[PDB]
Formats: C-alpha cells, sequence, structure tokens
RNA sequence: GGACCCGGUGAAAUUGAACUGGCCGUGAAGAUGCGGCCUACCCGUGGCAGGACGAAAAGACCCCGUGGAGCUUUACUGCAG
RNA sequence: GGGGGAUGACCCCAGGCGGUAGGGGAGCGUUCCCGAUGCCGAUGAAGGCCGACCCGCGAGGCGGCUGGAGGUAAGGGAAGU
RNA sequence: GAGCCGGUAGCGGGCGUGGAUCCCUGGAUGUCCGAAUGGGGGAACCCGGCCGGCGGGAACGCCGGUCACCGCGCUUUUGCGCGGGGGGAACCUGGGGAACUGAAACAUCUCAGUACCCAGAGGAGAGGAAAGAGAAAUCGACUCCCUGAGUAGCGGCGAGCGAAAGGGGACCAGCCUAAACCGUCCGGCUUGUCCGGGCGGGGUCGUGGGGCCCUCGGACACCGAAUCCCCAGCCUAGCCGAAGCUGUUGGGAAGCAGCGCCAGAGAGGGUGAAAGCCCCGUAGGCGAAAGGUGGGGGGAUAGGUGAGGGUACCCGAGUACCCCGUGGUUCGUGGAGCCAUGGGGGAAUCUGGGCGGACCACCGCCUAAGGCUAAGUACUCCGGGUGACCGAUAGCGCACCAGUACCGUGAGGGAAAGGUGAAAAGAACCCCGGGAGGGGAGUGAAAUAGAGCCUGAAACCGUGGGCUUACAAGCAGUCACGGCCCCGCAAGGGGUUGUGGCGUGCCUAUUGAAGCAUGAGCCGGCGACUCACGGUCGUGGGCGAGCUUAAGCCGUUGAGGCGGAGGCGUAGGGAAACCGAGUCCGAACAGGGCGCAAAGUCCGCGGCCGUGGACCCGAAACCGG
C-alpha cells in the first residue's frame, strides 16, 4: 500500500501531463522583506529539475 | 477410508474380523465358479507362488492374527533340526476342497 | 451404456482418440 | 615429595598448513618461508628460557556510534506529595 | 561493426579482450509439477566406488566393481539450490 | 463371524458358532487428591455428629453406608426447594493497560489500544428496528466481504496516522416492558381519593397509549424458542461387491511370451522384482439399526398481535441541557460538533424535546434518559479430505517404554535416538577361551544382510606392495631431463621422483599485506538478497476505450463461465470562483502551465523503490507478568 508526503503534496506541488511538476516562485517574501518592489514581481512559479523525482514519485498515484 | 494409512485403521485396529476380510479368496473350479460367498477359513488349498509355488496342502490354522495363516504342507525345519510349519503369506493362497464335511461348513460357503 | 461407447468407438478409433475428450451440449 | 627409568590408566585450551638455522639487507617500515651469503647429515629423551610479535580475552587506557546504564545542581519538561 | 549469410557456417580486417565494487548478456548441474498424440529397470532404479571419449566451462556420456529397490523426463513451468 | 486371555513373542492354564475376541451406544461400579466444600492440613494424609449391620464379638463388641462448606433465589414460618462457582490450545467483548523503535536527537507523535494482566459471556460472543445517516425532500436494523479511499482529513502540517454516507454482495426479521390513564386488589397511612406491589388494559417499530360517544366487526397472521414423528446427519463396526490362466528367466514374479475377461467403480496401498483382472471390506454403486443431535418441513400447538372518527387532557425513565476536566472519532486544544462521561448547577411530556458539525433565522430528519433478538463474519483442541509440503541435523522441538533423560531451589530449559530380512528360518552342534569374542557347520538369492545387524561416503587409525629417503628448504609446487615400476584404450602413456630452473600460503577489512592484522585444527551435513500488498521502468503479449473486484452459479478430473460499484487513460489551466483545447498574473495582447491526439490498459515474467523481522546472525539496555 502507498501514500505520499501528502504534505509537500499539499504545499508546493502538482504535475502537468507533460510528466513534470511545479510549485509557486519562492524567493523570500511572506516573512521578512521590507526589501523592495520589483523584487515582489518575484513570485510566480519555480520548476526544479532532477530531484523533482523523489517528489513526483513519493507523491505518485493521485497527483 | 479415503487415504493411505486409513487401511491399517479399519482393518486391524477395528474389527479383527475385518482381518477375516483378509482370509478372503477363492479356490478350485467346483465351489468357486459355483460362486464365491460363504467361506470356511481353515480349509484346504494349494498356494500358487514362492518356490513352494504350485503345491498341495491344507488349511491348518486361522491366524488372521499374524495377518496370514499356516498350511501343514507349506513349512520348513529349523537348524537345530525339528521340522515346522512356515508362515503363510495371506497373498498366495488356494482352496479347492472347501472344508464343509461339517454341516455348518456346507451351510455357508459350499 | 458405457458399452455403447465400446461402439460409436470401433466407429473411429486410432491414437488421437487416445487423447479423447468427452463432452456433450 | 614429584620430576627420571617400569608396569596399569590416560585429558586438557591453541592451532590454515608446514620438512621452520644464523647473518646482513629488505617489505607495511622489529621476518625460519623474499635476496645475497655462511654454516648446515637423520631422529630423538633429561633440561634452559630467547624468538616464533607465543596461549588467555574480538583492551578495560584511548577516541568514534546525534550507543546504554547509575548519582549530581539555578539543565528540560512532568509526576508523586 | 561491416561485405553475402540457406538454418548452419564460411572469408576479410578493423578491432580490442588484464580487472575488485559494480552495470548489461549467455550457459551449468540441484529437488519438484508437466508425463505440450513422453515412460527405462532384476541381463539393476539411485546413491556409491574408479577412469588417458564429449565441452572454453559449470557438466556431460560411457565402460568396470558396489547395492536393493526405483523413477527418468526429449520441454516448458517452479523454487527452502 | 468364527477365533481368543491386550504391546509379550515365554512358562503354566483355560472361553468359545443351545451368535466367544472385538466394533457401538446406554449402564452399574468409579479407591485417594484436585473448585473440595464436614473439620484440619506441609494435595494425594489425619481428625469429628446420625443411621447402620448389629459385627470375631469361639466364654467377647467394627467397618460400611452416611452426612453435613459457602456465597444464590425465596412459601417468609423453624426458611424448606433451585442456580453457581472449577476448567479449557485458539477465538470474543468489557475492566485496566507500556516502553523499545520510527520521527535518522528527543519532551508532542508512533509502535496501540498493540504486548501483557484481570473479569466474564458463548459456541460463538460483538452488536442489533435509529434522539441514525446525509441532503437528490435521498436513505433506513445490526453484522461481515469487496468498494468507497490510501481519497475528505488529523499533525513540532514532520515521521506517520488515515474515516464515513452512498454502490456492489452474504443474510434477512421481528418483538417487548416502568411505561399510573383504566379498572383489580393486597398492604399500610390511618377511611378516603397517599405511596405500595402482584392481574390485565395498553403493555408505542418509523408516534402513539388510554378514557368517553356513534361506525366496529362476526376464521388461515405460526417464533429466538414450544411441539410431533419426518429425511431425525452423524455416532464405530453396516456389506455386497466385474473379470485371466498356462508357459517362462527367476531364490522369489504379478516381469518376458501366448492366448482370455471386466468396466459409472485404470483412486492408491498391501502382494517375496512394476497386476484393472493376486489381496484390498476402495473408489461403481446400492446398503444399513432398537439408543445420542439439527435444519429442511407437515400440522395444530401458536405465544401472539391485527379496523373509525372526536375531546380541554394525563402516560419509557434518575441528569437532556449548560460550565470545567478527560474519552472515542480522521480531529493532536483547535472556527471544532455529535455520542460517552469525572465534578456543579438540576428543563420540558407532541406547537414537547435532540439533531443536520461555533452560532442564528427558516427548512429537513428523528422521537431517546429500560430490555430480548437466531441467520450473514472469527477461531482451531478435536475428525476427515487434499498437497508444484517434508523425509530423519527437514517437519511440531518430540515417527513411538520424550515435554521424558538431563542442568535449574523455582518460574523455566529442554535433548538425542528410526531403518536386518520375504519371513527369523535369529544361528542347535563341534572348536581356542575365564568370558566377550573369534574358527567351522546350517538357514541362505547375498551374511564384507548377522543382531543397533539396509545404503553404510569423508576425516582419521591400521596391514602388505611399487617407487622414494641421511653434505638437505618449502605448504607449494610447477616447466625440463634422467633411472626404477605397470603397459585392459601397446613404439603412447600410467606412478614415483634425482637434479636443476623459475616461484611468498588462503580468506575478510584495507593507501597498502607473505603476512607478524584478523578468519580458520580436520572432515561430513544445516547456513544467509526471499514472500506479500502497493508503486516503479523494461519487456511477452490480448483489445484501444482498455481491464477486473467481492460474489452468485457450475464443479473423480473436480470444467470455468456469468458478476459491471469501481479504478487508471478521454483536455487541462487555477488557491478558488470558474473557464475551458484554452487558461491563470493582470487590465494586458509580454510570459508560466498546456494544446498539438502518437492513445492506453490489463496481465505475465523481470532490474528496483516503500511498508514490512525483510540480505543473515551480533551486544550493552528499556518495558510487562
Amino acid at each position: 500500500p502507498k501514500m505520499k508526503t501528502h504534505k509537500m503534496a499539499k504545499r508546493r506541488i502538482k504535475i502537468t501531463g507533460t510528466g513534470k511538476v511545479m510549485a509557486f516562485k519562492s524567493g523570500k517574501r511572506h516573512q521578512n522583506t521590507g526589501k523592495s518592489g520589483d523584487e515582489i514581481r518575484g513570485k510566480g512559479k519555480g520548476f526544479v529539475l532532477a530531484k523533482a523525482e523523489w517528489a513526483r514519485m513519493k507523491l505518485m498515484l493521485p497527483r | 477410508s479415503k487415504q493411505p494409512d486409513k487401511q491399517r485403521k479399519s482393518q486391524r485396529r477395528a474389527p479383527l474380523h475385518e482381518r477375516h476380510k483378509q482370509v478372503r479368496a477363492t479356490l478350485s473350479a467346483d465351489l468357486r465358479e459355483e460362486y464365491g460367498v460363504r467361506v470356511n477359513a481353515g480349509d484346504t488349498v494349494e498356494v500358487l507362488r514362492g518356490d513352494f509355488a504350485g503345491e498341495e496342502g491344507e488349511v491348518i490354522n486361522v491366524d488372521l492374527d499374524k495377518a496370514v495363516i499356516h498350511v501343514e504342507d507349506v513349512t520348513l525345519e529349523k537348524t537345530d533340526g525339528e521340522e515346522v510349519p512356515r508362515p503363510l503369506d495371506t497373498s498366495n493362497v488356494r482352496v479347492t476342497d472347501l472344508d464343509l464335511e461339517d454341516e455348518k461348513r456346507e451351510a455357508r460357503l459350499e | 451404456k458405457t458399452q455403447e461407447v465400446v461402439s460409436l468407438l470401433e466407429a473411429l478409433d486410432v491414437h488421437a482418440d487416445i487423447d479423447r475428450l468427452f463432452v456433450t451440449s
């Protein structure tokens, strides 16, 4: 039987039929960061390769 | 009785007469052919195998017990000397003169 | 009768019959 | 009084295996077994301890495992009272 | 790899081929389940004992002696090998 | 159905077809312990009342029978008559209830409500006609299997834990009582109208019960039992039961040969070496009882409920509901409910009162705060069946004078050891010798089959023979050349070595090893990358929409075949609303995801990945009894 860090599955996660997977930018923001603006324009989505294998897998099945 | 060993279980552990079941057989032409129902046991016959094969003799002792019987004829002598009746391998056993001079013998088998 | 088989037997025997293989409908 | 010679009995740890010499050199840096050399017949028993890194025991002294177990206080938390 | 392979195989030359973790391919015997229109053996099942034919091989075959009863599968399957 | 006094084969004696041995069932005895229970006690022993013969009581008095513990009802009277308790491998619910270990620490968490202990029910308990579930105004007992779903979701959101309604399936199934209303009374207070307990009314299934007034209406509706025989199934033995003989190599044949039969029963096993036909009480197939336990099923027992409107109304509970403190639940303090309760307040009897997850309006559901209820799932001590299950170091450890020998005070541990043969025919007699044991004879197919006596290998100790050995180094040895010795695979090889020639053993861990680093004395057998559910790529192949749960039926062999809840692909993009081959950011045509079909899917077989004790043994320790 199987499941998955359901977690990460929650937060950051979720694949495209492409056989690939992505999670929201993830620079700094949402903690400390009076910082700047344009930097703001720094949160869309970041797709890390290689590892996204543990991931995907470990999730595998439903997502 | 549907397995190998349940044969020792309803033959010798059960009714010893079940071993009678063993004294089963036939014999000469007469009697036989005539049928085969209603025995005698300590009757006469003449084996049909073992060196002694094709021999002439009679039924001496219903040994069911030992699992077979003895045939005066069929026998042997020791080494000290004296003669003696050998063991009768139930197996090769023949009976034609169906012991029945005894009205009760003729009222069962022949 | 299983001796009417000895029949419809002698009808067509051989070795393949060897095989054989009953079955009605 | 053993040990030694007789007769009777008759174990035991360790050990890959082995007919196992000294040298001066060497190799993983303290070699009977590798090189050169010198002495060198085959076996034994009564002994004498040096070497076989001899035996005993997978160091207790050491460090390493985000091992364990006991006592301590202004260590953390929690319970008993 | 490449020049034609009929199923073999045969010819050239290129071209290496030392290899532990470790990666890929190919084979060997071990006890069992088939008996894919399969059965040997009292003039020996099998194990044993001994060998200057067959294979790169792990094994085969086969012949001589032993011993009392078994079991072999030409082929695929299975596993306490 | 004709043999026997059990495994004892041996001596000595005996019962038996005017139905013995033994197979069955119901008996009567059942010495002492053990809940023990008459009383005591270091169990298996020692003590007491009543009856008892009366008994040797030769001119002198005893065992036997018996009897009685204590907690339970209650005909209470002075209490007479019923139940219990002790077991029991495994399985069941309640009562109580833990660390390891994972999280690569560890306090939350996990292992778990597991392991253990306790109590107790049963042959099954568990549970069980709904103040339930959820929301299509849809569903309805409880249980269990598949599925839902590893989803919704819980969380130092980390390791992990991880529901349910709904759909498919097995089964079906329903009933009661306080429930003061009515009347009956019985006992009290003290006469009224109070509480009381036995009788009925009703004694609620899905809201009704009474009490009143008119319509009523005037026979098929059996449960968890109750009942009768019924097929009562089994209970061990029930019994028939197809069909060959000659010849032959053989110590033995059932083999090799010649002719012959069976047949719904060629399932195997025993038979002197392998039979359908020799034995088999077997499968063919029919058989079978006076006693012990069912459904099916037949009947009455049937116990038992079973229609109409109206009325101001009184009648399933002592605590619902609320505050705090825990539980279970997927919920780990949370926006956090339902049900269950530890303490404290302490409502209502049908416009009543909980519920549909804080609460509130409205809608929708349900009617508690007592009880009984077979069947559908679990478990093997027992008996059977079957084996790609074992073969004496494997299997339960234990294949038969083993949970016994033996160490342990104890709790507890806990072994080894099977095999002659066709049957004893098991070695009379003679020999050396105190014997054991060895030499002959005899059984015999063979005893180098010979009494722990089948096969009986190695290691290891012997007896002879070939070769070889005293100025010689290395485990090894292997290449050359020589002499002796034998040539059942001869002009080629066997064996042994005298010399010389080149040579550092073998395993783990190591930068590196002969080793002086460890591993091993020698031989034989056991002994270490497995299985399951998932997922993951590769491949062998069946349809491209592919594919099957659980179950229903069919089953010497037992033959699969139907089952369409589901689940992965059929677009995806997004937190979502939602849009959609387009979409999210945004107010901009600048990018992210995707479109572009390339399409899987089931299965088989594999290299792997997660959960698993999971490549195999290894410690110090923690936790329970």
